[PDB]
Order: C-alpha cells, then structure tokens, then sequence
C-alpha cells in the first residue's frame, strides 16, 4: 500500500546542480528517516545519505562530505536534493528509501532497514 | 413503591421517601488534543545497544500518538504483569510524560523487578518506588546477548556502602574498604572490586538465560498532556446532559459558557470541595463551566391504604417550571 | 473504573467503601448525641416558657 | 564586597497550575523563609557561590548589566553546565561542556545535547525617566530534574533596599535536563540596586487567593508561635 | 573501514535441490546487524530477513537464514526457477556497506 514516487529521468551537464524529488505516501512521514542510495550498471549499490525526519540530523557518508545536501518538507511530504558539482561518471540512478536502521528520534542503531523503495531517477 | 420500600401490603397515612430521580445523559463527546506524530516505540523495544544493568539509560517521549495495540496483541512472547493499569484499558487514558528504562536481567531475577522487593540486584543495581505504576516487559534474548564462551561486557554491582534510592543511578569506579586494610588503591585482600561480570553460558537452560527487560514509568499529573492515544475528536454540545472525556478527565454534566479569567499557564479549575469545575477546551483555548445534571428527592403523599387509592408525588429540590422533569404532566 | 479491569477494581472500590462508610457512621453517632442534648435543652425551654 | 539586609516578604510563587478562587489552600514546598538575611554584593572580584535547593535572584540594572548565569558542578568540562545568556531579541539555553572563561566567554563544546531558543527573558520599560528602574525577580529550582524558572518584572520601584508588599511569581520555563548542579556563578557585561542573592529551603505556607484567581497573600507556619 | 568478503560468485544450479549462500565479513559483527536484498532485472530491492531468521513478508517455503556468530549464511530449499535474482548481504554495526555480487544463470 506504500507509494513512493520521484522525478523523471533526464541528462545534466557536469558541474551543474541536479534537482531530485521524492514524494511519499501510504505511511505517516514522522517516524522514519529517508535514505538516498545510488545504483549504476556494472556494480552494486552505494550509500550517500541518511536524513532524519523529526529533527534535522545529517548522516552523509564520508565519500560525499561537503557535496550532498538534503532537505525534507512535511507540508508536501517530499524530500529534495540540490546536488551540485556534478561529474561525468556519476550519471546513475538514485533511490530514496524509507529507512529503519537508525533512530529517527534519538539516533541509535536499530534492526531492519530499507523496507520501502521508489522507482529511481536517472541522471 | 411505597409498599415496596416498607414491607407491608397496607400503608398507613403519612408521607414517605421512596427513591430519587435524576435525568440520564443522552450523548457522548470526546475532545482530545491536536497532534499527529507517531511515538517511537519501535526504537526502544527494537533496539540493538542495551547497556549493563548497573548503568542503564533514561529516555523521553514527547508529543506523538502511541498505539498500544501493537504492544500486547502483536509480538506476545512473555507475560506482562502490569502493576497498576490494564493493557486493554490503556487506550482511553493519556498522560503527561513517559519514561523508558532498559537493562538486561538474569532469568531467575525477573521477579526481582517489583515494588519494594529485595535481592542481589534489587538493592545495589535498580530500585523502584513503592507507588510505581506502569507495565513491565521482559523477553528472551538467547540469540542476541549471548556468546559461546560467555560475554563479559555486561556488569552488575555486588558491594556498596548503602542501598540505592528509587530511580537512582550510582556508577562509580572504586575499591571497597572492608576489614582492617586501609586500601588507598592497593586493592589487596578484603578490598574487592564491586563490579562482577555476568559470565554467560548458551548450553545452560533456564536460570542463566539472557532476558531483555524494559520498563515504562507512567504518571498522572495535572499538567498539559503531551502523549495521547488514537481516539477521534468529536464536536461540542452546550446546555445538554452529556458525557465528556476532556484529556482523560471523564465525567457527566452540562457544559456551558464561562466568565473566568484563566492565566495562560492555567488549565484546570477546582472549587472549595476540590472537584473540577472549569476545564479549558484543548483545541479551542476557551473556558467552560462543568455543572452536573438535575437531581432531587421524591416523596409520596397518600391517605390510608384501606381508605383510598390516590397519591400525590412531591418532587423535591427542583424548580417545577425550569426543570419540570410516569405521573408527570397530569 | 477507567484504569483497571473489573476483577481487580472491586478490591480498590471495597477499600473506599469501607472507609467512607466508617466516616459516615461516625457522623450519625455524633449527630445522635448532640441531638439528644438539644432535647435536654428544649425540654427546659418548654418548662421555662 | 558583602553586606546584610532583611529580605522582608519576597519569593512567593505559584505551586501548581490549578486555578482557584477564594480558596485558602496551604502547601508544603521549597520557599524563601520570611525575614532572612540576603547576601548583597557589589561589582566593579567574582568569586564562586554555592548553589543549594534553588536560588532567588533580583537585580535593578537599568538596561543591560547582567546577561546570564553559569550552573553546574566544578565549572569544568567534565560535568554538564548551563548558561542563560541572552541574545539581542532572544534567549538561548545550552547544556554543554564549557571549560573556563579567562576573561567569547566559553572555551569548548564537547558533549552538548540540549539547545533551546525562545523569546527574551529580560524586557525593559520606563516612563521617559530613570525613576522606574524596574525590578526583575527570578527563582531557580529543580525537582526530579526539570529546571524551573519563576520570574516577575515589576515596574514600581523607589530605591534603597528590597521593597515590601506581596508580589506573585508566575512560571515561565520548565526544562527536562536532569543534570547535577552544585555551584553558582553570574555572567555580566563589561562596564564603561544590583545582584541580590538569597537561598531556599523547605517550608509550609498558607496562601490566600483573590477573587480573580491571583495570589494575594501568604503566611508562614514555622516562624512564630503566632504563625 | 569494515568490508565483507564476497565469493558466492557463481550459482549454476538446477531448480529444486539444496541452495546455500555464504558471505563473510572482515571484522566481527553482532547478530542484530544482518540484512539481505534481492535484485530482479530492472526492479527495486526489498527485505528477505531483517534479523537472523525472523520473517519479513510471507516467505512461503524457500527463504531462510542462519547466523553463526560473526559469520552468516542463507538456506534455500525448493528453488523455484523464476526468481534467479542477484543476492546482496548487508551489515549494520559500523557505518553501512552492501553486498558484492551473486548471480544465477540459465545454463543454456
Ligand atoms: C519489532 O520489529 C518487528 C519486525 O519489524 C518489521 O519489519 C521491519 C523491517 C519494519 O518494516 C517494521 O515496520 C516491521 O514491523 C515487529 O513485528 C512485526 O509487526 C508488524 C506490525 O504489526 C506485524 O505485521 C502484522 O502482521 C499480521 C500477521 O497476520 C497481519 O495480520 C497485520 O495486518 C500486520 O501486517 C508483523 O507480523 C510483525 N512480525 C514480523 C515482521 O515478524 C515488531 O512489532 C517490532 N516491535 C515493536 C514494539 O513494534
Ligand atoms: C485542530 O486541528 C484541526 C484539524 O486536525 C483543525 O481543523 C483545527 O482548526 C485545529 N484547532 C486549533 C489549531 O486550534
Ligand atoms: C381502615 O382500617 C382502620 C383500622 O382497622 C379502620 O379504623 C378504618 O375504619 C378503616 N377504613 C376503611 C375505609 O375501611
Ligand atoms: C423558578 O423559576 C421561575 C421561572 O424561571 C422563577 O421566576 C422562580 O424565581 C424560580 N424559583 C426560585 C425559588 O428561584
Ligand atoms: C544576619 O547576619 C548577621 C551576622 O551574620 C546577624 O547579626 C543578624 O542577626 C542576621 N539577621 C537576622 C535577621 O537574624
Ligand atoms: C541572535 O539573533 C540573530 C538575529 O535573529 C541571529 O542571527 C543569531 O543567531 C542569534 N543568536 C543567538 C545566540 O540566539
Ligand atoms: C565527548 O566529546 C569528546 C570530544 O568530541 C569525545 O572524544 C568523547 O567521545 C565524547 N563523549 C562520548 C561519551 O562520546
Ligand atoms: C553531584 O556532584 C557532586 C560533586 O561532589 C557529588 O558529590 C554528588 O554525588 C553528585 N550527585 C549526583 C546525583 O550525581
Ligand atoms: C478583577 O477583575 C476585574 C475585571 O474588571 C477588575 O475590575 C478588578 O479590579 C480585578 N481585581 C483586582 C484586585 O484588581
């Protein structure tokens, strides 16, 4: 019954800023954080971002410090990436997932994980 | 009824008291507070970093909606033994603050978590008040906190100068001066380390099993209620004998307008007899005046029974015009 | 009644019933002694008048 | 600098948040005893004062002389501390790991997990003259954690020592901090009717309310046989 | 950092018989950090078991997992031919890393 939709697929010139949306419905958008991951053909899946909902805690990965910034709005129940300093080798699909690994209120480790996924955005 | 109160077929001439009359309520209205968030009970129970029993952690719950159905109906492993409230009746109430405490307990020591009890861990590791309220939850963790040769990272104290107060944490690294050896950190004989390890064992049966215990410590204080449950809000009815459930303060009466001057930190209101008389509307911040419905005494005026068979009911305590209130309207 | 199940609620209700009735029984006992004092003085006023 | 002054009648706050009218409710709480010494200082230095069972504080600075307080134990970056230093139009409260001052006021922020921002505690008002140097009264206490601040900003003032009469102390802020505080220190600004301090202890009062619900009078019970 | 050793590279097995998947970590991990995901061609991941063997959604007769302390493996019986997905195993204790690779081919 979960619905997770995103923006469309397009092509961006390197060095620009890509606007990525992720709209959620079917679950209350108050106790589960969002997690942004990247899949490309030829290898597996990466783990850029984790972002809380009740507060504004950031858990960006060590490989994307200072480049990836993430925002969420509960009025439209939608998350936004403004990902700038684009490259030529990072054109890949990006999935937003409802996370269950870290605390959405206090931040401790949990048991479980990405139980709800979107369709992805290809850049 | 005159023949039914005093047991005789013949009733002599006089005036007698039969019973009392009281107008029954006609409608129910529930008005909780305005909120949405869902309470993070899936982060306390479904946690991975439970600490030692001698040094636990203290959590806080803020404004959210807690569904207590998933607590008992879903995942019903062990018995609850809730001390002061019913899990089925838990949905109607709502409270001010909720604290959650988590630690690991030996299998034989499950019963030690009780009001006023004594034991090896009930005095030097965790103490409860005698007036404690709220449920207690325990379940098996034989797969999570267990090692083949045993885990030595979980500690419980054995020796202290005095027993612990309720809800008191006393983490300290020190040696115990016992006997006639003035230990200054030398830690010789009769100078024992008060923290002694668990020493798990997975091949042993019940008695040394890893059980994970979490407790919930509720309270009912007159304050802005913060955590409330899933009941829906309804409308408001003025000048009608109804039932109300304002913030869990149930009762029957008539809700009307008020002319009181409540300060912004004032919510309730008590009369001389220490009873609620004015309740602020949580979703409107207006002032009301709770007054119970009409009531009074009933008396029967009759001549002698063998003389005649006509009566005259005297409805007491009520104005007959405003509240006329079956011999009525004859 | 709003916090306990009926099998346990009758224990706590019985505590309040045997306590409120105790205070009510003390009131009627002290009422009867004092009401007997007034008739000891109403009979004097009946004779004095 | 040190002196002595009779405190007269001061430091009566609302015990709870329950409305009453024409009630003579009596309560046993932590209060300031009637007719007690208060240790008035002067500033122009700066020792460390003990904190026990809450502190009543009152100053009469015109615009801005006192900016915050520092609570906690040992004043070090090993036990958690607290400051109530004001902004221009806000107040910020932190529970953090300050090291020292040596005069920026703090030194470091190691293990700090409470920050709270709100509307400013100290307002200023005058009737186009310096006669109405408004009195600000604060009571700081803690019961099972839950740091509670009770404040009052009264404009009517004459001078010399603390005024007489009855003044209620409304609550503003309750905080869920649950920290261990033992010492007391006051934060001020550099310079180019001040800093009155008194202590609290458990007592029993009988309070007489108004017809509008305001606290009008209070009487002690452990002061005189007449009381 | 912490990585994981991935060598169930090839699964050229018939449908029906015993299936076992083995992936092993670099460093000792807790038993509550275990997850596994499936990759259909051009689809989205979803859980298999959130813990050791605690079921997530349905699990009719095939999916199973067993964690031997640090190590952990996958027990599948009656391998129906249609899924043939890419298998990934994930830890949770230190940061977050994902599985390397596991393929099942159609043996033409
Ligand atoms: C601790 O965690 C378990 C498992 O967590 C589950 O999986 C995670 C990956 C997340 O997606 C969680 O949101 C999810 O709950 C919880 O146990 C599970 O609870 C759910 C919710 O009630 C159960 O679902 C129900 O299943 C019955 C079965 O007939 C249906 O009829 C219902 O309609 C509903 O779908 C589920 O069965 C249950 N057990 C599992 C998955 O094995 C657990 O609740 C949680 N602890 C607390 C205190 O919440
Ligand atoms: C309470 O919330 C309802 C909708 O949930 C809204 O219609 C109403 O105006 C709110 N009342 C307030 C904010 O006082
Ligand atoms: C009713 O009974 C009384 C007592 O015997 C008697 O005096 C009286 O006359 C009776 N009245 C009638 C109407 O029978
Ligand atoms: C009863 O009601 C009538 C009309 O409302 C009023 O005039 C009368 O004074 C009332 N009785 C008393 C005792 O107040
Ligand atoms: C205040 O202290 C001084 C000396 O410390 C003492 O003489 C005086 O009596 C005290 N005040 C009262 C009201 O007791
Ligand atoms: C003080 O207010 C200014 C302007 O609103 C703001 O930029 C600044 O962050 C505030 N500082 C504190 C400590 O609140
Ligand atoms: C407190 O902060 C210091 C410095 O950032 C850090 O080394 C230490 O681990 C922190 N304390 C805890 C309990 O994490
Ligand atoms: C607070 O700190 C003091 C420092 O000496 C200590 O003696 C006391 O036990 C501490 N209290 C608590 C509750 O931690
Ligand atoms: C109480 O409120 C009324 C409302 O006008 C006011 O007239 C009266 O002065 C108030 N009481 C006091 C003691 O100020």
């Amino acid at each position: 019954q979960v619905q997770l939709v995103q923006s469309g697929a397009e092509v961006k010139k390197p060095g620009a800023s890509v606007k990525v949306s992720c709209k959620a419905s079917g679950y209350p958008f108050t106790s589960y954080g969002i997690s942004w991951v990247r899949q490309a053909p030829g290898q597996g899946l990466e783990w850029m971002g984790w972002i809380s909902t009740y507060n504004g805690n950031t858990n960006y990965a060590q490989k994307f410090q200072g480049r990836v910034t993430m925002t969420t709005d509960t009025s439209t129940t939608t998350g936004y990436m403004e990902l700038r300093r684009l490259r030529s080798d990072d054109t890949a699909v990006y999935y937003c997932a409802r996370d269950y690994t870290r605390g959405a209120w206090f931040g401790e480790s949990l048991i479980g994980g990405f139980d709800n996924w979107g369709q992805g955005t290809l850049v | 009824e005159t023949k039914c109160t005093l047991k005789s077929f013949t009733v002599e001439k006089g005036i007698y008291q039969t019973s009392n009359f009281r107008v029954q309520p006609t409608e129910s209205i529930v008005r909780f507070p305005n909120i949405t968030n869902l309470c993070p009970f899936h982060e306390v129970f479904n946690a991975t970093r439970f600490a030692s029993v001698y040094a636990w952690n203290r959590k806080r719950i803020s404004n959210c909606v807690a569904d207590y159905s998933v607590l008992y109906n879903f995942a019903p492993f062990f018995a609850f033994k809730c001390y002061g409230v019913s899990p089925t009746k838990l949905n109607d109430l709502c409270f001010t603050n909720v604290y959650a405490d988590s630690f690991v307990i030996r299998g034989n020591e499950v019963s030690q978590i009780a009001p006023g009890q004594t034991g090896n861990i009930a005095d030097y590791n965790y103490k409860l008040p005698d007036d404690f309220t709220g449920c207690v939850i325990a379940w098996n963790s034989n797969k999570l906190d267990s090692k083949v040769s045993g885990n030595y990272n979980y500690l419980y104290r054995l020796f202290r100068k005095s027993k612990l107060k309720p809800f008191e944490r006393d983490i300290s690294t020190e040696i115990y001066q016992a006997g006639n050896k003035p230990c200054n950190g030398v830690a010789g004989f009769n100078c024992y380390f008060p923290l002694q390890s668990y020493g798990f064992r997975p091949t042993y049966g019940v008695g040394h099993q890893p059980y994970r215990v979490v407790v919930l410590s509720f309270e009912l204080l007159h304050a802005p209620a913060t955590v409330c449950g899933p009941k829906k809000s309804t409308n408001l009815v003025k000048n009608k004998c109804v039932n109300f459930n304002f913030n869990g303060l149930t009762g029957t009466g008539v809700l009307t307008e008020s002319n009181k001057k409540f300060l912004p930190f004032q919510q309730f209101g008590r009369d001389i007899a220490d009873t609620t008389d004015a309740v602020r509307d949580p979703q409107t911040l207006e002032i009301l005046d709770i007054t119970p419905c009409s009531f009074g005494g009933v008396s029967v005026i009759t001549p002698g029974t063998n003389t005649s068979n006509q009566v005259a009911v005297l409805y007491q305590g009520v104005n007959c015009t405003e509240v006329p209130v079956r011999v009525y309207s004859t | 009644l709003s916090r306990l199940d009926p099998p346990e609620a009758e224990v706590q209700i019985d505590r309040l019933i045997t306590g409120r009735l105790q205070s009510l029984q003390t009131y009627v006992t002290q009422q009867l002694i004092r009401a007997a004092e007034i008739r000891a003085s109403a009979n004097l006023a009946a004779t004095k008048m | 600098t040190q002196s002595y002054t009779n405190s007269f009648t001061r430091g009566v706050y609302y015990p709870d948040k329950v409305f009453r009218s024409s009630v003579l409710h009596s309560t046993q709480d932590l209060f300031l005893p009637f007719f007690s010494n208060v240790t008035w200082f002067h500033a122009i230095d700066n020792p460390v004062l003990p904190f026990n069972d809450g502190v009543y504080f009152a100053s009469t600075e015109k615009s801005n002389i006192i900016r915050g307080w520092i609570f906690g134990t040992t004043l070090d970056s090993k036990t958690q501390s607290l400051l109530i230093v004001n902004n221009a139009t806000n107040v910020v409260i932190k529970v953090c790991e300050f090291q020292f001052c040596n005069d920026r006021v703090y030194s470091s922020a190691n293990n700090c997990t409470f920050e709270y921002v709100s509307q400013p505690f100290l307002m200023d008002l005058e009737g186009k003259q310096g006669n109405f140097k408004n009195l600000r009264e604060f009571v700081f206490k803690n019961i099972d954690g839950y740091f509670k601040i009770y404040s009052k900003h009264t404009p009517v003032n004459l001078g010399r020592d603390l005024p007489q009469g009855f003044s209620a102390l409304e609550p503003l802020v309750d905080l869920p901090i649950g920290i261990n505080i033992t010492r007391f220190q006051t934060l001020l600004a550099l310079h180019r009717a001040a800093y009155y301090v008194g202590y609290l202890q458990p007592r029993t009062f009988l309070l007489k309310y108004n017809e509008n619900g305001t606290i009008t009078d209070a009487v002690d019970c452990a002061l005189d046989p007449l009381s | 950092e912490i990585v994981l050793t991935q060598s169930p590279g090839t699964l050229s097995l018939s449908p029906g018989e015993r299936a076992t998947l083995s992936c092993r970590a670099s460093q000792t991990v807790s038993s509550t950090s275990l997850a596994w995901y499936q990759q259909k061609p051009g689809q989205a991941p979803r859980l298999l078991i959130y813990g050791a063997s605690s079921r997530a959604t349905g699990i009719p007769d095939r999916f199973s997992g067993s964690g031997s302390g640090t190590d952990f493996t996958l027990t599948i019986s009656r391998l129906e031919p249609e899924d043939f997905a890419v298998y990934y195993c994930q830890q949770h204790d230190t940061s977050l890393t994902f599985g390397g690779g596991t393929k099942v081919e159609i043996k033409r």
